[PDB]
């Protein structure tokens, strides 16, 4: 059935629990305060979606919608001290499609070449600059893929950093 | 002839509005001006209930006016004997994202729901000792906001999929399905006779339904924001509503319009819950500013404050004998004022 | 004294971001 | 001073509270992460 | 378009609701409040001897 999906896994003696709420097709301003006390918010953004367009509007890049959703959930009144772990996915499809089409299709003021690195850093910067609260929260960004287990390692390290910094703030030492 | 249908609907709305205007010959405050004020009302925290380790989102008294149930985001459903503060049961839950609970009018069952879009029925009396699940009610595609019992075999639920529903507990299929709102239905209030019920939604409107027909009978507007809670007047022909515009409003069924608004200039936060007293004179409403204000329902002047919660006053309930009030907050503490 | 040297002269190191970046560099 | 049923209720309440304490202590030790994105956002792949 | 027809029919049904003037409804509410006032402890604090939540 639909609803929130709950996932458990143990990694280096830590029991990670994750809650997928993509099945919730309703107003998010009525249940998002339930997740007020979460260690981190893992946000997935597909890099290969700059060329694509959402069929609902036919003039709406899915990357712009991802940016809107990320900004909405980042600067929420409840997540004022919660860290966000960004996952820029499908780096390979981006690698070929940037060779085919420039990133100017999505952002009209890109002003750059068609190499993977410039566009990747550009999308990362455009996402991270949407963090208006640059004092009490941090964004950790990855590029995933690699068909490996480095993703859980990155999540573990980022969660450990979040926990340590939370303790430091609670002590006043940060 | 779609435009003809639009014109016909506009004509119907215009004539309904004309009837509503013609009904108005006075105001509730004008008639009640002669009545004597309640004066200051002061209640003290007699019993404080502890044990929840997260925000309490719901509660519901029992018909015996002694036992109540509390639901919290720690994933428990605790049943309290308020007289002695002794806990009776603590039901573990499949999911922790609970947003509502209810107590069967006989005392034999409880219900809970939340972000799993499932209503779950728990039988308090068991030959197995544990309060194990007696019934699951899938079918909603949104978070389940409220739920109430008609009898041991009938339950009404509302949800974020913009529809309410009646259920056959033994069958497990919905008998009657109420659609017609345009936003997430957030609360409902069953009448004492059990034949009708009102339900307010994020569409800034309330609708009155009869549970035999799945056909809306009346629709009330007037609020500017989401309807967070509704309570139904003891007489049976009126009901109050709280909302995010920091106001409560009293609607009368037999006049099909408002009768009074309860607000003040020094209040800006929204209302989380409203409830009436036994006679109906008192309107107790809980706010986001950690306070439960009491209004003279017949005049609109504030008559007291219940303070002592450190966080949002989520839920509010008055006993059937009308002797005490119970408040539950995000600070994980239930209190009993009396 | 060293810390004083940081606070008055070279005051561009008096940032929350640098401190959090180093504490991340601890075990990340 | 107290009835036998009253003592039984008291010890039942104490057992319930002790179990609640154990469950809270257990629930304290895990990390809760909120996963967000879109269907075609690599969300399923990152869960993988 | 069928939704429009259903909406029109529902509005027709709601139009024919028999209504009353504000005066009678207000009188009924006030009469109920006055009639059931003595059995409302939250208004009339009952003595400690009749209070089962006494401290």
């Amino acid at each position: 059935t639909t609803g929130i999906v709950e996932t458990h896994f143990t990694f280096k003696d830590l029991y990670f629990k994750m809650f997928d709420v993509g099945a919730q097709r309703s107003e998010r301003k009525k249940w998002i305060h339930c997740f007020e006390g979460v260690t981190a918010i893992i946000f997935c953004v597909a890099l290969s979606d700059y060329d694509l367009v959402l069929a609902e509007d036919e003039e709406m890049n899915r990357m712009h919608a991802s940016m809107k959703l990320f900004d909405s959930i980042c600067n929420n009144k409840w997540f004022t001290e919660t860290s966000i772990i960004l996952f820029l996915n499908k780096k390979d499809l981006f690698e070929e499609k940037i060779k085919r089409s420039p990133l100017t299709i999505c952002y009209p003021e890109y002003t750059g070449s068609n190499t993977y690195e410039e566009a990747a850093a550009y999308i990362q910067c455009q996402f991270e600059d949407l963090n208006r609260r640059k004092d009490t929260k941090e964004i950790y960004t990855h590029f995933t893929c690699s068909t490996d287990t480095k993703n859980v390692q990155f999540v573990f390290d980022a969660v450990t950093d979040v926990i340590i910094k939370n303790n430091l703030k609670e002590c006043g030492l940060y | 002839e779609l435009e003809q249908l639009r014109q016909e609907a506009e004509q119907l709305r215009n004539q309904i509005r004309d009837a509503r205007k013609a009904c108005g010959d006075s105001t509730l405050t004008q008639i009640t001006a002669g009545l004597d004020p309640v004066g200051r009302i002061q209640m003290r925290t007699r019993r404080t209930l502890r044990g929840h380790l997260a925000k309490i989102y719901a509660m519901h008294w029992g018909t015996d006016s002694r036992l109540l149930v509390s639901a919290s985001q720690d994933g428990k459903l605790i049943i309290w004997d308020s007289y002695t503060t002794n806990k009776v049961h603590a039901i573990p839950l499949r999911s922790s994202w609970v947003m509502t609970c209810a107590y069967a009018p006989s005392g034999n069952f409880v219900a809970c729901g939340g972000l799993d879009n499932i209503c779950s029925i728990y039988s308090l009396k068991t030959r197995e000792g544990n309060v194990r699940v007696s019934r699951e009610l899938p079918g909603h595609t949104g978070y389940l906001s409220c739920c109430r019992f008609l009898d041991d075999n009938q339950i009404i639920t509302s949800s974020g999929d913009t529809t309410c529903a009646l259920w056959d507990i033994e069958t497990g299929q919905q008998t009657v399905g109420f659609a017609g709102h345009s936003g997430d239905v957030m609360s409902l209030s069953l009448a004492p006779d059990g034949r009708t019920f009102v339900s307010g939604a994020c569409d800034a409107s309330i609708k009155l339904w009869d549970v035999r027909d799945s056909m809306c009978r009346q629709t009330f507007i007037g609020h500017e924001s989401d309807i967070n809670a509704v309570a139904f007047f003891p007489n049976g022909y009126a009901f109050t509503t709280g909302s995010d515009d920091a106001t409560c409003r009293l609607f009368d069924l037999r006049a099909d319009q408002e009768l009074l608004m309860y607000s003040h200039d020094n209040i800006i936060c929204g209302i989380t819950s409203v409830a009436f007293s036994r006679s109906g004179r008192l309107l107790l409403a809980g706010y986001d500013d950690f306070n439960c204000n009491i209004w003279d329902a017949m005049k609109g002047d504030r008559a007291g404050v219940l303070a002592g919660h450190d966080n949002r006053v989520s839920c509010l309930g008055v006993t059937d004998d009308g002797m005490a009030v119970a408040t539950g907050s995000w600070d994980s503490f239930l209190k009993i004022w009396n | 004294f060293n810390k004083i040297y940081i606070i008055l002269f070279k005051p561009s190191r008096n940032t929350i971001e640098e401190v959090r970046c180093s504490t991340a560099a601890h075990a990340f | 001073t107290l009835s036998a049923e009253d003592k039984a209720a008291v010890e039942r309440s104490k057992m319930i509270d002790r179990n609640l304490r154990e469950d809270g202590e257990k629930a304290a030790k895990e990390v809760k992460l909120l996963l967000l994105g879109a269907g075609e956002s690599g969300k399923n792949t990152i869960v993988k | 378009i069928a939704q429009a027809r259903k909406l029109v029919e529902q509005l027709k049904m709601e139009a024919n609701i028999d209504r009353i003037k504000v005066s009678k409804a207000a009188a009924d509410l006030m009469a109920y409040c006055e009639a059931h006032a003595k059995e409302d402890p939250l208004l009339t604090p009952v003595p400690a001897s009749e209070n089962p939540f006494r401290e």
